[PDB]
DNA sequence: GGGGTTTTGGGG
DNA sequence: GGGGTTTTGGGG
DNA sequence: GGGGTTTTGGGG
């Protein structure tokens, strides 16, 4: 096999081409009909990856390669830019001024994907490691071959990527529109943002908030097994999103199965600009918590730092299977979504309680000090996605007696008969935390087959 | 101002706890929709999203005698006005139902509709199913949490906290985590079930008959 | 090919 | 045999 | 023509 670079192959020898590239965009592969499937993407070589730049704006050039199939399997799901992709016995031809390679994988035509970064994103996702350096993560066909003179191609493409990603935009200002200019749009259009939350709507659906460099904040629905790699803190860049009218209470982006989320590999220049200049947004959190009732979520804690890299159980893990599987077994420490909906004590002012610890007794101090340590004793009744239609509702506890959770609510134990102050703040907490659409995350502890509240604390 | 007719209606349904009675009066006028498939699944739009209407056998046979050149499996792509209609809640299977979610349904049933044969509607978004917007599907979120929330807080009493000794000196003490889990309602199965609104009942006729009662 | 499926109608 | 393809009957 | 396959030379 011999490889081809972008801007040299040939347009009329019409003839079978065979090329590596790195791939800068891509749509998700979608059906068109009952025998057909299609995935579109953008490509780039050290030949062909930016236009004439004087009066071109730093904008980025590229190929276009559309690869055919008869299955959705026979296609590559690119969920992140700045990969490489590796395609034999494709066709080229100018469409519309542009270098367009097409790929029939339903006849001979064959692709195999391999990774820039030292893991693919499934790799990432599931924390392992690659086999080596020079096998493809994902290819078509039953069988892919890397030829020892290919081992150079590859290397040297690998670390072309990175130069570009890490000395231009590549996905240039030219290849999405701001979010605060997508009502403007009269049709589809691309973006790039920043997550700033991923919220578990239900049992097959994430709802994320995004935030681009325009200050504009969105939600969009987002598939789980569509796209897994979504995560807080991450760009990514949205290809085909749409403005949707009929949404009044928020803004929202309308996907297709076509769209695809896409992120970046370590070495983007964009990327990394975008995660340290695009900053957390609460105002519509605040504006909505003067409503009696609120379309947005919002979520009223964060987990101290050191937990910010630990993976959410579900309740209904922690609750029904935490007893029977091998990896729930063992840990005692977990992070955890869910909404409240009951408080108990029902009475705000027995919420904290003295403590004696010796007998290791609790009383109401409605009788005051002669009760001992003040301490919160609340105990939460919750649920979430995943028990949502379940018959169940689950307990967590704040038990702070031995430390953990003592400033959740961000108001140090004291006796709520007596002091004002205390007692209201912990009664409009209350107020919030069961309202709907308010959700909590936090890290528990479990203790004697109890899970108690630590290292957790309300934000509003 | 909600530009979606279906939305808007469907969400004033839930909002009012499933009572058609108490939806706004100036949304009760004729509906002119679209027909964006017609099997196996007969499916309209109002421009935005696309909902199932279910027509009633009285509504089919009408149809049958005032349109006999009309086949209505074959009405893809043309125009229909419901002129009578009603909505109401249903328990479903969203597993098994699309236009569904979180095992509710909010069903829009046709007494009387007229095909507008070769009418040209106006160029519109791409049509989308309204049981999977994000709006929708909080509004019929909220629905449930207010249900849920009057069972708990009916069911639950006597604040039976975990003793505090139980998670103080847990040195040598080993617990069951599904001591943590509590019924929400007086509910029969293993699914919350504890809702006020009547569940609305109406014969209904499934598509695949429709389409044997014009071609065998 | 900047696009529209469905024993897939919550990857498609 | 049957696809896609163009070889439009015949290789390995 | 060339795959994968078994048809192992020949259809459409
Ligand atoms: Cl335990
Ligand atoms: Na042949
Ligand atoms: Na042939
Ligand atoms: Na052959
Ligand atoms: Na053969």
């Amino acid at each position: 096999y011999e490889y081809v670079e972008l801007a040299k192959a040939s347009l009329t020898s019409a003839q079978p081409q065979h090329f590596y590239a790195v791939v800068i965009d891509a749509t998700f592969p979608y059906k068109t009909n009952q025998e057909r499937y299609i995935c579109s993407l953008k490509i780039v070589d050290p030949t062909l990856y930016l236009k004439q730049q004087k009066g071109a704006g730093d904008a980025s050039d590229y190929a276009t390669l559309v690869l055919y199939a008869k299955r959705f399997e026979d296609l590559p799901i690119i969920h992140r830019a700045g990969d490489i992709i590796r395609v034999h016995r494709a066709t080229l031809r100018l469409y519309n001024g542009q270098r367009q390679f097409n790929a029939n994988v339903f006849y001979s035509s064959s692709w195999a994907l391999f990774s820039t970064d030292k893991r693919s994103v499934t790799q990432e996702i599931n924390n392992q490691d690659a086999v080596s350096d020079t096998t493809p993560f994902s290819f078509s066909s039953k069988h892919a071959t890397i030829e020892k003179n290919e081992i150079s191609i590859l290397q040297n493409l690998r670390k072309w990527a990175n130069q570009y990603f890490s000395s231009y935009s590549v996905i240039s200002s030219d290849m999405y529109t701001a979010l605060n200019k997508a009502q403007a749009q009269k049709g589809d259009f691309d973006v790039v943002a920043k997550i700033l939350q991923v919220h578990e709507l239900d049992e097959y659906t994430n709802e994320l908030k995004l935030k681009d460099a325009s200050g504009q904040v969105f939600y969009t629905l987002s598939l789980k097994l569509k796209f897994p790699h979504v995560r807080t803190g991450e760009v990514v860049r949205i290809r085909s999103a749409t403005y949707d009218e009929t949404s009044t209470q928020k803004k929202v982006l309308i996907l297709s199965h076509y769209s695809n989320i896409i992120t970046f590999i370590q070495s983007s220049k964009l990327a990394k600009e975008l995660r340290a200049k695009i900053q957390d947004d609460h105002s519509v959190e605040v504006a909505s918590l003067k409503k009696n009732v609120s379309l947005n979520a919002v979520v009223l804690t964060e987990v101290d730092k050191k937990h910010a890299a630990l993976p959410s159980t579900s309740l209904q893990d922690l609750f029904h299977h935490a007893d029977s599987d091998k990896e729930l077994q063992a840990q005692d420490t977990f992070r955890t979504q869910f909404y409240v909906t009951k408080i108990e004590p029902s009475d705000v002012k027995e919420w904290v309680k003295g403590y004696d610890r010796k007998t290791k007794k609790s009383s109401s101090l409605k009788g005051a000090s002669g009760k001992g340590d003040n301490i919160f004793q609340v105990q939460f009744l919750v649920k979430d996605a995943s028990t949502q239609l379940n018959n169940n509702t689950y307990r967590v506890l704040l038990y702070t007696q031995d430390g953990l959770g003592a400033n959740f609510f961000n108001v140090k134990a004291d006796n709520l008969h007596k002091n004002a102050d205390a007692r209201k703040k912990l009664e409009d907490s209350a107020e919030l935390l069961t309202k709907f659409n308010s959700y909590v995350d936090a890290v528990v502890e479990r203790r004697n087959g109890f899970y108690l509240i630590k290292d957790t604390k309300l934000i509003y | 101002q909600q530009q979606s007719a279906f939305k808007q209606l469907y969400t004033e349904l839930f909002n009012n706890e499933g009572d058609f009675s108490k939806v706004s009066s100036n949304l009760k006028k004729p509906l002119k929709c679209y027909v964006k498939e017609s099997y196996p699944h007969f499916l309209v739009t109002d421009g935005y999203f696309f909902v199932a209407p279910y027509f009633t056998k009285e509504a089919v046979n009408e149809f049958h005698a005032k349109f006999p050149n009309v086949n209505i499996v074959d009405l893809t792509d043309k125009v229909i006005v419901i002129n009578n209609w009603s909505l109401e809640l249903r328990r479903v299977n969203s597993a098994e139902v699309f236009t569904s979610y979180a095992n509710l349904e909010a069903r829009l049933i046709v007494h009387s509709f007229k095909p507008n044969l070769q009418e040209r509607l106006n160029p519109t978004r791409y049509p989308v199913n309204l049981f999977r917007d994000d709006e929708f599907k909080t509004t019929i979120q909220h629905f449930r949490h207010t249900a849920l929330q009057a069972a708990i807080n009916k069911t639950v009493k006597g604040d039976n906290l975990v003793d505090i000794s139980k998670v103080a000196d847990a040195a040598g003490k080993k617990g069951k985590v599904d001591a943590g889990i509590v019924k929400a309602s007086a509910s029969k199965g293993d699914e919350f079930s504890d809702f006020s609104f009547k569940e609305g009942n109406t014969a209904t006729l499934k598509i695949a008959d429709i389409f044997v009662q014009e071609k065998g």
